[PDB]
């Protein structure tokens, strides 16, 4: 059981020693790819019928 | 009294970063609103439940996996049936194809990922390898290029194999439950796995050990898939919830549910730019959520039995689903 | 004279007769209408296109040909004359005897594919195709066409006072004779035939099998009381079958013998409205079908 | 992957000859097969094709009904029936493999052909000129013309560049007006316009003389130009 | 058609692989897809064994070969689980000697070893002959020990043989330990069936049990034997009770209701000569009946498990087999296939609209 403890407590240990962000900045860059490419979604803005490869 | 002491303080770090929630920082965006998308194409000849598929990076060629124990490859332009490949296996779970197109992967309840060969001299299409080594099934595989895969199986351990020589190049042990979807990184040196355990784990590809652990559901998390940027990524349980978690906030981030929603997701996929995540239900249903708000759900009702799979293509122009009415339509 | 066809005289009670007649057609029409087009929107959307699926389309599509000559005939009935003319002297009896062969050829081909699909499927062996079943309907409809050939071509409208009704002319007395007794024979004998032997051939196997799997032990110490429900309700359900095609097909039969009778021998007198009153009776097999082919 | 040709020989004025292909190592009954001529002092000339599936075939205006193809896929044997044998049916037959789903490269892996001597709808497809001095080491580039446009309104267009080298049966350059074929060095390419084709070879090396075809598969038949002779 | 040659052609080739589908589709279905489950030590891989003996190609001597490392593993495994016993259940060696031996197979390496020669041979038959292994042995009932150790033990000296090959009875009672689905096919009387046998993989059930919604029917094995052992090797629970619950969870799912089941009570003989010993109402409240009888305690069981089924929309075929014998599992597939064609019928006339 030693040895199972010994690995269990070394992998939460590499998981808690990470410079994290905060969730501002990660929403922030979602909506910022989202905006960045909101043209280039043919789902998002459909695409004319005569540039639709399935009519 | 370490390893929860470890807990603990990864738990109160955990909520310092969430100061804020997605929903909060985006009430100043508007919504798309409803999305009216067709069946341009139903592609049928499977018959019976559809288990899997997988666009090409062509965003044309498509191949799909049925109980029936075979693979087919469409041209989904023209409805046209390109590939035709008898499994040796009838209870396949999962399936493939190769970044460059010349090969497809499947596998299932054998515990064998089995790696078709699609460009030969000889016309048809070979076995080109029967990866073997895992103890469950196979719940999904993902090419990284044509000489390296990665297959996740029931074993609680997925595993990154070489295909010329056939054996593990590394493993990844640590979930506690069956391991049940995979999803991999835009530049795939990274790959993220979800488990009967209700969390998920990001995994490095190279290095092989487990960077990061996400905890939320509450129950299977049998769906995932990344945000187009790979920063980001969304998991499907059968909570009737999907989850958005971003690997930088090392949190959850938004939810996707309802309240008419109690059957689980079966599978998930975003949109090109990831303003919509598609997510296939067990209602016979296939929803398509405003990623960044959770509240469009718009509809492709055209399934009469279980929606186990779907997709988008490479530049976003369509989204396949294949249900358990044996049925492939192409939305656009 | 000559027996006159949905053409009657009324007296003292021509708004009473003529009203309960009107009323009694629109009720079958009305319930034949709808449950054939149900069925027909339920049974084309199965995935599972078998035997039964196709066969009983073809049913319903023969159902609803049958009622399409409801309306005229309330005018006929109402008018107490014949007014609608040639064209539908020749096309409105036609397109009855063509539906009505359609429907009990439909009901022989759906109890024959139902008990070869059973055997096959007992046996685990190859049977008939989509091939077969499409060779089946154009047969049926063909041979329903074919036969029904002289009451397109023998219906004349005549002045028979004097008042135009549209009866049946046949030029020979044996044509008449073969063709009744050929229709009869072919379009309600053998085919009857054909359910009563299918059916009695399921129940035949389903009691097979139940011994067969009874000689183990029992099946259980209480599953004796949970299997004789299935081979009863089994056997309800077949003889009903067996029982309803013959006796809302039969009276029809017996009239149309009748008719042959009175137009080979005049001593028989046969009622004005009791040709109408079977024809009613036989277009209430438009509105039974469905029930008994979509019982869930 | 072989295709083997028989039967070629020489014909009595007349007469009838039944050429066969053996096909060995690949899949021949998931292969459409075409027939196509040369002349001993022309370009190639296409025969006939016959499907995969038996389907469908296809003659010249030249053959037709004079003709016929046919296939046996359990012994994986093509033949071509060929009958009233006029003096101008002297030429090499060879037998052509090609695939079609998307993204096959047809007319890949052609046989060895064999020799049979005799005692305007139609795309033109044109050479620029016979022959080509050169230098080796040098860069080279030949082109080709056809009367219609052969993109069709598919995205594709179906442009061949074929290579014929002294004493060899042809091989497949460029499929598609832009597609190099597998085992093609990478030193090939096509390019143009509709209705004007350039075939660029970049670092011409020795065993790439002979003489280049430009094709067209558009419709049938499928019409050659006399081919561009790189010496 | 605005068509071009290629694009024709391949709509020529999607239309052949539309054939090809359509006629490998319809050949799977003729082929009958039985689900073989039950609890483990139930007798589905002896099962499966008995059926590839008498309606397959048998085991060659290829196959004998391989299974007597198998074999070995399995008399290594048994002799190593009753010497555990032996210091759980708190009895000492009449023979202290022979306590030494013991301890020469507590250290054997189960997994490795594939030579069975002295000291070993000599150490386990003077293990088995000891009074109080005897004794551990006649109370087996109260910890895990495969039933084939009485069998394999007094067989020994043939197995120990150099030169000695498993027969057709040694490779019914070995484990062959592979994970993983097996499907296995069978011709009874041209019609193919398959049976597909789970329970070697490990992995949770409720994943991968809807891929079996389309089965003709569930096989489901209990083993008669199971009362009568409340293990105390760990917490204390009968194998009985583990078999009802398999059996209620399996003829609950909604994936079996189109797929009938029929139940295989096992291991009858081993009741017999427990019924001489152990009677069940030390362990079943419900029953009451003789004593020493055999036929009262199979029908007690069967009444027992066939009234888990919580509907009367579903008729449960039982039988009484001994899987380890010939010519009683040749009655058990006739009856196999027997309720097949049954369950066949009575889907047919559900789907006719007649039962
Ligand atoms: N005496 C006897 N032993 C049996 C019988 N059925 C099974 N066994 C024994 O029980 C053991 C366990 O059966 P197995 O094949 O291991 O069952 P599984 O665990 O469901 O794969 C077998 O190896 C046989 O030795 C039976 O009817 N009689
Ligand atoms: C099998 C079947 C099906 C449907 C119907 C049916 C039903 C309603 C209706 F109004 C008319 C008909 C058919 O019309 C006839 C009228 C007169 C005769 C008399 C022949 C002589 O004896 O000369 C024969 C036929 C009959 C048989």
């Amino acid at each position: 059981s030693i040895a199972q403890a010994r690995k269990l407590v070394e992998q939460l240990k590499m998981e808690a020693n990470i410079d994290r962000i905060k969730v501002s900045k990660a929403a922030a860059d979602l909506m910022a790819y989202c905006e960045a490419h909101a043209k280039e979604d043919p789902l998002l803005t459909p695409v004319p019928a005569s540039e639709n490869p399935f009519r | 009294q370490e390893a929860e002491q470890l807990k603990n303080q990864i738990r109160d770090a955990r909520k310092a970063c969430a100061d804020a929630t997605l929903s909060q920082i985006t009430n100043n965006i508007d919504p798309v609103g409803r999305i009216q998308m067709r069946t341009r194409r139903t592609l049928r000849g499977h018959l019976a439940k559809i288990y899997a598929m997988h666009w090409g990076t062509d965003s044309r060629l498509l191949v799909s996996a049925s109980q029936d124990g075979k693979l087919i490859i469409w041209d989904s332009y023209t409805t046209n049936k390109v590939h035709a490949i008898p499994l040796r296996s009838s209870w396949v779970m999962t399936c493939a194809y190769a970044p460059s197109g010349n090969y497809v992967a499947c596998g299932g309840l054998d515990n064998i990922c089995s790696i078709y060969n699609l460009k030969t001299r000889e016309g048809n299409v070979r076995v080109s390898r029967e990866l073997a080594g895992h103890t469950g099934y196979l719940s999904c595989c993902r090419f990284l290029d044509d000489n390296q895969i990665v297959t996740s199986s029931g074993d609680t351990t997925c595993a990154l194999w070489d295909i010329e020589t056939g054996q593990q190049t590394t493993t990844f042990t640590g979930h506690t439950g069956d391991v049940m979807s995979l999803s991999l990184a835009p530049d795939t040196r990274l790959f993220v796995s979800g488990a009967c355990d209700a969390s998920a784990k990001l995994w490095d590809v190279r290095e092989g050990m487990c960077r990061q652990t996400f905890t939320g559901h509450e129950s299977d998390i049998n769906a995932i898939c990344f945000f187009p940027n790979g920063n980001a990524f969304a998991t499907g349980s059968d909570d009737a919830t999907c989850r958005l978690f971003d690997l930088r906030a090392d949190q959850e981030l938004m939810t996707y549910s309802h309240d008419n929603i109690i059957c689980g997701i079966t599978s998930v996929s975003f949109s090109k730019s990831g303003r919509l995540l598609l997510a296939g239900y067990d209602d016979f249903n296939c929803n398509v959520w405003d990623a960044l708000k959770a509240d469009r759900a718009g509809v492709l009702a055209g399934h009469d039995n279980r929606v186990s799979c779907l997709g988008v293509t490479d530049d976003g122009m369509a989204v396949a689903t294949g249900s358990w009415d044996s049925f492939l339509k192409i939305w656009n | 004279t000559r027996f006159p066809f949905f053409s009657d005289v009324k007296g003292d009670h021509r708004l009473v007769l003529a009203a309960v007649e009107t009323t009694v057609l629109v009720l079958i029409f009305a319930v034949s209408l709808l449950g054939n087009v149900c069925a027909l929107v339920l049974v084309a959307r199965r995935r599972r296109r078998g035997a039964t699926a196709c066969l009983v389309l073809n049913l319903f599509c023969a159902d609803l040909l049958f009622i399409s000559a409801i309306p005229l005939v309330l005018a006929v009935r109402w008018t107490e004359a014949w007014l609608l003319g040639p064209v539908a002297c020749h096309l409105l009896f036609y397109v009855m005897t063509l539906s009505g062969s359609v429907t009990i050829l439909t009901l022989a081909a759906v109890s024959l594919e139902r008990m070869v699909c059973i055997v096959h499927l007992q046996r685990g062996v190859r049977g008939p195709g989509r091939r077969a079943r499409a060779v089946l309907l154009a047969l049926i409809w063909g041979y329903s066409a074919v036969a029904a050939l002289p009451l397109c071509v023998f219906f004349r409208v005549v002045p028979q006072q004097e008042i135009s009704i549209c009866t049946l002319i046949w030029p020979t007395i044996p044509g008449e004779i073969s063709w009744d007794v050929s229709f009869v024979t072919l379009n309600f004998l053998v085919p009857g035939l054909v359910i009563v032997i299918s059916y009695s051939k399921i129940l035949q196997i389903t009691k097979a099998s139940r011994k067969r799997l009874t000689v183990s032990l029992a099946y259980s110490e209480s599953h004796q009381i949970r299997v004789s429900q299935q081979d009863f309700r089994l056997f309800r359900t077949l003889f009903l079958l067996m029982v309803s095609f013959f006796i809302m097909w039969s009276p029809i039969i017996i009239t149309i013998l009748l008719i042959l009778i009175q137009n080979f021998k005049q001593d028989l007198v046969i009622w004005p409205s009791l040709f109408f009153w079977v024809v009613a009776f036989t277009f209430a097999n438009s509105a039974l079908n469905p029930i008994l082919y979509n019982m869930t | 992957v072989q295709l083997v040709e028989s039967g070629g020989g020489l014909v009595q004025p007349g007469g009838s000859r039944k050429l066969s292909c053996s096909a060995s190592g690949f899949a021949f009954s998931s292969f459409g097969m075409h027939w196509v001529r040369q002349a001993p002092e022309k370009g190639l000339e296409w025969v006939a094709y016959i499907s995969s599936g038996s389907g469908t075939i296809y003659y010249a205006d030249t053959v037709k009904g004079r003709f016929t193809i046919s296939r046996d896929d359990p012994k994986n044997t093509l033949f071509l029936q060929m009958t009233s044998l006029r003096s101008e049916d002297t030429a090499m037959y060879y037998c052509v493999r090609s695939i079609y789903y998307y993204g096959s490269s047809p007319f890949d892996f052609w046989g060895q052909g064999t020799t049979l001597t005799v005692s305007s709808a139609d795309i033109v497809m044109t050479q620029a000129t016979s022959s080509v001095p050169v230098t080796p080491g040098e860069s080279v580039s030949i082109s080709c013309r056809s009367s219609k446009s052969l993109l069709h309104s598919n995205g594709n267009t179906y442009l061949y560049w074929f290579l014929q080298r002294p004493g060899q049966s042809p091989q497949l350059l460029i499929y598609r007006m832009s597609n190099l074929a597998s085992g093609v060095p990478d030193r090939f390419s096509g390019s143009g316009s509709g209705t004007a084709f350039t075939l660029t070879i970049s670092r011409l090396e020795a065993e790439d003389v002979g003489v280049y075809y430009c094709m067209q598969h558009l419709e049938y038949p499928l019409t050659f130009g006399a081919g561009t002779k790189l010496e | 058609c605005t068509l071009s040659a290629e694009d024709k052609a391949a709509v020529e080739r999607s239309k052949m692989i539309d054939r090809n589908l359509r006629e490998d589709g319809e050949k799977a279905r003729r082929e009958l897809k039985l689900l073989l489950l039950g609890t483990g030590e139930s007798g589905k891989s002896t099962f499966i064994k008995q059926m590839r003996i008498i309606h397959g190609s048998g085991y060659s001597d290829e196959d004998k070969r391989g299974f007597t490392k198998l074999v070995y593993q399995n008399i290594f495994t048994a002799m190593q689980a009753m010497i555990r016993a032996m210091d759980t259940l708190k009895i000492p060696y009449k023979y202290e000697h022979n306590k030494a031996h013991a301890q020469l197979v507590r250290e054997v390496d189960v997994e490795k070893v594939s030579a069975f020669e002295n000291p070993y041979v000599d150490a386990i038959k003077s293990l088995w002959n000891d009074p109080g292994i005897q004794e551990c042995y006649d109370r087996r009932r109260e910890y895990q020990l495969s039933d084939s150790t009485k069998y394999y033990l007094n067989d020994l000296d043939r197995v120990a043989d150099p030169a000695y090959l498993p027969t057709q009875q040694d490779v019914l009672r070995v484990r062959v330990p592979t994970t993983g689905i097996i499907e296995y096919p069978f011709d009874l009387q041209s019609v193919i069936f398959r049976m597909v046998d789970v329970g070697g993989q490990r992995s949770e059930r409720r994943k991968w049990i809807h891929c079996f919604e389309n089965v003709t029917s569930i096989m489901f094995l209990v083993a008669l034997s199971e009362y009568d052992q409340v293990l105390v090797e760990s917490d204390n629970e009968n194998r009985m009770e583990e078999s009802k619950a398999l059996f209620r969870t399996i003829i609950t799912y909604p994936w079996f209701q189109n797929s009938s089941v029929i139940l295989f009570l096992n291991k009858k003989d081993l009741l017999e000569e427990k019924i001489m010993y152990s009677h069940l109402v030390d362990y079943f409240p419900e029953y009451d009946g003789p004593q020493r009888d055999a036929q009262a305690a199979r029908e007690f069981i069967l009444k027992m498990f066939v009234d888990l089924n919580p509907d009367s929309d579903k008729i449960i075929y039982s039988h009484f087999t001994c899987a380890t014998d010939t010519e009683n599992i040749r009655a058990a597939a006739a009856f196999v296939f027997a309720a097949v064609k049954d369950t066949i019928l009575q889907l047919n006339l559900k789907e006719y609209n007649l039962v």
